[PDB]
């Protein structure tokens, strides 16, 4: 399909008082790789971000645009911006192209700007909001990501536990997808600091 | 129509909008009204006689939300008024459909004045004749806000708008403090609303609406009745 | 889907069943597939069920403001001439069987036929539906010139309830009208 | 999906179920799917999710529009009369399957509409994938001008005959009592389907996954 | 005070004034006509005289009163040309609501849809703002019987007894004197006072053939316009 | 007065004074009359020859809106012939719409809220035309209706357009309209017309005589007076 034109795979998974987002990093056409090092994972303004999966060139085009109007929102309002207003915010982006629409699927996490509360959530592609509690996957090994998370999640974990349980979500389910891996990138984030890891996986 | 589209504003050789200031004399020549900002809440209240005893009461209403939590008055001249009504209720649900989120008080000023802003400069027509008072009470604390027909906006701790503002400007110096109740400062509404009414002060003549934090609300006359019952 | 319009001396008489279906699943048990428009006037409708109800609106709207402007009660081939204008212009688009019927102070009785294609004629009766093609030896072996109201209010339920029978699209209980000078009598009979 | 709704005497319950699937895969586990109109009016949803969720926001932000310049209570008729002309103009292309209920000054008022415009005024409606076993419950034991308990219970059956017929939901029967006065909202009413315990050890140690490169960034 | 151009077009003048529309308010005085309306109990009562000056003029294409829907008449003055024209809006924009909204529209909301058309002719310049008034009744459910008068310059309001015309200060002074007992209206005491109220402003004490009733009730809630008969029959009622 | 350029602005007491001024330049085009018996109506306009070069029954002031509906125009010619295509368009659409001749109580209020449209802008001026409308059916009877340049229009049963408006319809009313015949009434037209300045500032006229009823089967048409030339064998007899 379209959305298995170049791969992909996003996860993010809720904590304690803390939340994480992954991807992978490989860039590539159908079967031929290019490059390792493609972003897949935006910050948008602080203990918030968004990760984006599915054809490359919405990738771009959707984080491009979300920022356009991100940062007029943050400027005619002195705050910043919450995490389920951010989620408005997409969902009215994608509906606009109802008939012409990108192949993305983003997925958000972020805590409260307030309050120390976490937030994941993830939408289709043309804009159904869906929050949980536990964890959002999306991208072309979606169904192997639904078989580690249903095993591995505990309701309250530390920074610890979160940080292994994801990493061994990401790295057994795409090893067994073969359009995705590479590498994969983690963000852990907390009220306190924001910690980025790389983690040693298959490069084949 | 022709198709003309030139404006009927220019500068004076002295530097001044002419017809901007005449829009202000008209507003200065309406209906009285006054608005305090309290602790807790916001307290909005108006002037309304009727010019005969045959004119009902119940039918034409001047204290009007706009969100369950932002009300508004005026104090200029009525068949105006109800254009930026409608103007801001349709701007409010664009704000709701997009970010599904009830607009805050400071974000509706920004976009109403702009309104009022598009009319002096643009062609052939004259600008409005209505000041406003907005009010609300969003994310704990409550505001207070003023517009003009010049497109200007303010923030106010208590003001009054109307016939006689000069005097409720120094009343309410005298009187308002720091923090009050809600109840304390609608009896400090009517007393400066006392100041230039009629003779006889009833449950119809005068039109008063709150904001708790619980949402906006414009009271019946059972209420003020028994708030004006010899309560100064 | 069943449709029956015939008229008599007096005014007209209408009939159908019910059964909206959708393939082969029955989505509404009893319909009521006769409309008013003003008055004296029904139509009922066949075919696509969201372009026929968007019709009728669309011409109770016209009809409606047109009478209040003349201070007068409209004529029937007034309102059979507004179904002609839609269903003509957007032909290709839509899927409509409409049959007007209804008393008129100017002619009594009157009704009128309006098929898939946009064309408009008066009949004596007129039938139409999906399972009309089955009753449509026996109307006019039965119909005879002259009948009063009972003999075709006994009429037009012989008639819808052999196509209601046999039909599978049809069925269901039929819904009565008679039109007349005096009022609209409505009933809704099961036999 | 399931969705269903229902007349008693005095008023309307409508029931929904709480699954969105993707492909043939379980995507949410809890969704919510009866959606708010006005404080009378409630609606049900079925068909594309993203299609039922930005329609029912538009007639509700117009109907807040239209009551607070009327000055009074909406009208049930005046939702219908808004959806059914909107989903006409589209030709069917927005998939969107609803069931409209509430009460009005004239009574109670429950419709069904169909996304090429076609809408019916009925007692007892089912719409979605598994309104077919929904409504042999219907059928099977309806009678006019029941009580309050007795509705709630009958619904409560009827979305529980979709859940165990296939595409149901991880049941959480969701209902919305809408009377001439008191308005209800229901989302744990009925729990049958429970996640069975987990009875392994996964045991998972600080430091059992190798990590090529760390990065902290302090904040405040 | 004329300044710019203020005597001419609808801009404000020093000390706040426009005085386009407040021509306006003496324009429905060139009719030479006085209209009078009366709620008082479960129904509302329209009264106006009609002005045949001339033998080979009709008598039914004459008469002011005008239905808007079955439940909503109207009176009309000032100038007749302006004052049609009104009334074409008035039955398009009720049977949009119809359209729209699938139920009978209110005679409150109908009124301001009304003084919001009056808004932008005096608000947009180049566009002459209708010299004509338009008063209404009808029956709201759960309300009872409503009377409303809209202005030329946008103002509208609801209120019990209405003069409109010429007379409005010899009236209103006299209904106010009239309706400030609460005296019971049984619809035969709503007429008597719509009819001896214009009879002695006017001081005609007229013939059967020059007014007209309009009339809605809650027995009949239709408009309804009274016959050359009936009219007499509450004339001679009066005759004391 | 320093008030009355645009039609879009009052006067100060007032009124709209392009529309008065309008009105009487009709005031000056020669007199054209129009009488109605009880199975029609009957036309008559004093139209006088410019100078020899007429070629008799030139630029006619009678025209022919439908199969049905005629004018009787006075006033600015030019102008009454573009305002004669409005009324002609107008009758298709309703054919074209509703399948049935129109009503000419409908058709008069279609064509005066056009007339109205040119007394509101500055951009363009009223009309200075003013004509009557005539027609005959089996379900209606005969009616006859009159619009002026403001646009007002209602029904009567005898007029007059033209200078001699008031000399005119002096001597309508004292006929007995009501049980007449329109044969017996189209010598009753020609000694009107020719009561009225025959030569007296001018040197010469012709008759022209339109003609709508029972008589002609609902048709419009001119009357024959080339037939039996009845008219003035019977005008002419008023010498004494």
């Amino acid at each position: 399909s379209i959305m298995s034109y170049n791969g992909g795979a996003v996860m993010a998974m809720k904590g304690k008082n803390c939340v994480a987002i992954a991807a992978d990093r490989r860039f590539g056409i159908q079967a031929q790789m290019v490059t390792t090092d493609f972003q897949k994972i935006f910050p948008m303004g602080d203990r918030l971000y968004i990760g984006l999966a599915g054809l490359a060139t919405d990738v771009q085009t959707v984080a491009q645009r979300l920022k356009f109007r991100l940062n007029l929102y943050e400027l005619k309002e002195g705050r910043q911006i919450k995490p389920y207003t951010l989620m408005s915010m997409v969902a009215n982006l994608l509906y606009e192209k109802r008939f012409g629409p990108y192949y993305t699927e983003p997925v958000i996490a972020g805590l409260d700007p307030k309050t120390f509360k976490p937030f994941i959530c993830s939408l289709d592609l043309i804009g159904c909001p869906m929050v949980t509690d536990d964890f959002v996957v999306s991208g072309t090994c979606a169904e192997q990501m639904y078989g580690m998370c249903e095993s591995l999640w505990e309701p309250n974990m530390d920074p610890d536990h979160l940080f292994e349980t994801i990493s061994q979500a990401m790295l057994n389910a795409v090893d067994r997808d073969a359009v995705s891996g590479m590498g994969v990138i983690v963000h852990i984030i907390e009220k306190d600091k924001i910690t980025t890891r790389t983690l040693k996986a298959r490069m084949d | 129509e022709r198709g003309y589209s030139f404006s009927l504003t220019t500068f004076s050789p002295s530097g001044k909008l002419v017809q901007i200031e005449y829009a202000l004399a008209a507003v200065a020549g309406g209906a009285p009204s006054v608005g305090i900002k309290a602790a807790n809440g916001v307290v909005l209240a108006t002037e309304k006689k009727q010019k005969s005893i045959l004119y009902d009461e119940r039918s034409v209403h001047k204290v009007e939300p706009i969100t369950k939590h932002i009300g508004l008055v005026y104090s200029g001249m009525g068949p105006d008024y109800r254009v930026l009504v409608h103007r801001a209720r349709k701007l409010a649900q664009q704000y709701y459909l997009v970010y599904q989120e009830p607009i805050p008080t400071a974000q509706l000023v920004q976009r109403v004045a702009s309104v009022m802003q598009e009319y002096t400069q643009s062609g052939g027509v004259r600008p409005f004749g209505v000041s406003l008072l907005i009010c609300g009470w969003n994310e704990g604390r409550p505001y207070l806000f003023q517009s003009d027909p010049s497109g200007a906006y303010f923030a106010w701790k208590a003001t009054a708008m109307g016939k006689n503002y000069v005097n409720g400007k120094t009343f309410l110096e005298k009187r308002y403090n720091e923090d009050l109740e809600l109840e304390d400062a609608i009896h400090t509404a009517i007393l400066t609303l006392k100041e230039s009414f009629e003779g006889q002060m009833t449950e119809d003549n005068i039109e008063v609406g709150i904001c708790n934090e619980a949402g906006f609300r414009r009271l019946t006359p059972t209420e003020v009745k028994d708030y004006l019952a010899a309560i100064a | 889907t069943t449709i029956m319009a015939v008229q008599f001396d007096g005014g007209v008489v209408l009939g159908a069943d019910s059964r909206t279906t959708t393939g082969s699943y029955i989505a509404n048990r009893v319909t009521d597939k006769l409309t008013p428009i003003h008055d004296r006037i029904f139509c009922c409708r066949s075919g696509s069920a969201a372009d026929t109800q968007a019709v009728a609106d669309a011409v109770t709207y016209q009809l409606g403001f047109h009478s209040i402007e003349l201070n007068e009660p409209p004529l029937v081939h007034t309102a059979a001439s507004l179904f002609k204008e839609m269903c003509y212009r957007y032909r290709e688009d839509l899927m409509a069987g409409i049959i007007i019927a209804g008393w008129d102070p100017q002619e009594g009785g009157q009704v009128y036929s309006v098929p898939m294609g946009g064309m408009m004629v008066r009949q004596s009766f007129a039938i139409g539906g999906s399972g009309s093609s089955y009753i449509y030896g026996y109307v006019d072996a039965t119909y005879r010139e002259g009948m009063t109201k009972e003999e075709c209010l006994q009429f037009t339920a012989n008639a819808l309830a052999l196509a209601m029978e046999r039909d599978g699209s049809s069925g269901g209980v039929i819904r009565l009208a008679a039109i007349a000078e005096s009022g609209v009598e409505r009933q809704v009979l099961l036999g | 999906t399931t969705i269903a709704g229902v007349v008693y005497k005095d008023g309307i319950v409508l029931g929904a179920d709480t699954r969105a699937t993707e492909g043939m895969v379980v995507a949410d586990k809890n969704c919510s799917k009866i959606h708010f109109i006005s404080p009378n009016i409630y609606c049900c949803g079925a068909g594309t999710a993203a299609d039922t969720d930005m329609t029912t926001q538009l007639i509700s932000s117009n109907l807040e529009l239209h009551s607070l310049s009327t000055g009074r209570l909406p009208r049930v008729v005046t939702a219908n009369r808004m959806l059914k002309q909107m989903l006409f103009r589209y030709q069917g292309y927005i998939g969107a399957a609803l069931v409209l209920g509430g009460v009005d000054v004239t009574g109670p008022h429950l419709y069904s509409i169909y996304p090429h415009g076609s809408t019916d005024k009925l007692p007892y409606v089912t719409m979605g994938s598994g309104s077919l076993a929904a409504m042999a419950v219907f059928e099977d034991k309806f009678r006019p001008d029941m009580e309050e308990e007795e509705a709630k219970n009958l619904v409560s059956e009827a979305i529980a005959a979709g859940i165990f017929n296939d595409l149901g939901s991880g049941s959480n029967i969701d209902l919305c009592v809408i009377s001439k006065n008191k308005l209800d909202f229901l989302r744990p009413y009925t729990v049958p389907n429970k996640k069975g315990t987990r009875l392994g050890r996964y045991r998972c140690e600080k430091g059992t996954t190798a990590v090529l490169t760390e990065k902290i960034t302090p904040l405040e | 005070s004329s300044a710019g151009f203020d005597r001419h077009i609808t801009i404000f003048s020093p000390e706040g004034r426009l005085y386009q529309v407040e021509y306006a308010f003496k324009a429905i005085n060139q009719g030479g006509l006085t209209s009078v309306a009366v709620r008082g109990k479960d129904c509302a009562v329209i009264v106006t005289q009609k002005k045949v000056p001339d033998k080979l003029l009709d008598s039914s294409t004459v008469t002011h009163l005008f239905k808007i829907t079955e439940n909503i008449g109207c009176v009309m003055t000032g100038m007749t040309a302006d004052s049609r024209s009104q009334v074409q809006r008035a039955r398009y924009e009720a049977a949009n609501w119809k359209y729209k909204y699938g139920y009978e529209i209110p005679v409150d909301m109908l009124c301001k849809r009304i003084a919001d058309i009056s808004q932008v002719y005096t608000q947009n310049a180049e566009m002459r703002p209708l010299g004509c008034c338009m008063i209404l009744i009808g029956i709201d459910e759960e309300q009872g019987p409503q009377v409303y008068k809209c202005d030329p310059a946008g103002y509208y309001c609801g209120f019990k007894a209405t003069a409109a015309g010429v007379k409005q200060t010899e009236s209103t002074s006299f209904l106010e004197k009239k309706v400030k007992k609460k005296f019971d209206w049984t619809f035969e005491q709503t007429v008597e006072t719509a009819i001896t109220c214009l009879s002695t402003v006017l001081s005609i004490d007229f013939k059967p053939s020059e007014i007209e009733v309009g009339v809605v009730t809650v027995e009949n809630p239709k408009f309804r316009i009274l016959t050359e008969a009936e009219i007499d029959a509450h004339l001679v009622a009066l005759a004391e | 007065t320093g008030y009355d350029l645009s039609a879009s602005t009052f006067s100060p007491d007032g009124r709209v004074f392009q529309v008065e001024y309008a009105m009487k330049a009709v005031e000056n085009s020669s007199t054209a009359i129009g009488i109605r018996c009880k199975d029609g109506v009957v036309f008559g306009v004093e139209k006088l020859v410019l100078s020899k070069l007429y070629e008799e029954g030139s630029n006619k002031r009678l025209f022919n809106v439908d199969r049905h509906v005629g004018m009787a125009v006075a006033g600015l010619l030019a102008d009454a012939r573009s305002l004669a295509d409005i009324a002609r368009e107008e009758a298709s659409n309703f054919r074209s719409n509703f399948g049935y001749n129109i009503p000419l109580k409908h058709l008069a209020d279609r064509v005066a809220m056009y007339v109205h449209a040119y007394t509101l802008y500055s951009a363009v001026r009223p009309f200075g035309c003013s004509f009557m409308l005539g027609s005959y059916s089996v379900n209606d009877g005969a009616q006859l209706y009159m619009i002026d340049p403001s646009g007002v229009s209602y029904g009567y049963w005898g007029c007059a357009i033209g200078k001699a408006r008031q000399a005119a319809k002096t001597e309508i009313e004292k006929l007995q309209m009501k049980e007449m015949t329109c044969r017996d009434i189209v010598k009753e037209v020609a000694k009107i017309i020719y009561i009225v300045h025959d030569e007296v500032k001018d040197k010469a006229f012709e008759l022209e005589l339109s003609w709508v009823g029972e008589l002609t089967n609902g048709r419009h048409e001119i009357v024959p007076k080339d037939i039996r030339e009845e008219a003035e064998k019977y005008a002419k007899e008023s010498l004494k």
